[PDB]
């Protein structure tokens, strides 16, 4: 007989850092979270390949 | 006052103010058969503040 294993995981972004963070050099009108989620979206794909 | 919109969560004010040199220093008194004399040294200065 043979039966598989399960593994999953999650990540959440709260309300402050969605609208409060920009770049560190210039002034930004709040669009860096869309940059930062898409990396974190790519990172969880690397988690499952690592597992 | 009327209303505006910034798309940013903080607003900073920088004020570069300059105190240039005034054009004083009238003219030296000469006579026709002699050599001139040099002009005094001026001062200019800058300053900048933050709110």
């Amino acid at each position: 007989t043979w039966s598989p294993l399960a593994f999953k995981e999650s990540r959440v972004w709260d309300e402050k850092e969605i609208l409060y963070l920009g770049r560190l050099a210039d002034e930004v009108q709040a669009g860096v979270i869309n940059e930062q989620i898409a990396e974190s979206l790519t990172w969880l794909m690397a988690r499952m390949r690592n597992r | 006052f009327p209303e505006d919109s910034t798309f940013a969560s903080e607003l900073e004010l920088y004020l570069l103010r300059t105190q240039d040199a005034e054009q004083t220093g009238m003219t030296f008194v000469h006579q026709v058969g002699s050599t001139s004399l040099p002009v005094e040294a001026r001062v200019a200065k800058v300053d900048l503040a933050k709110a």
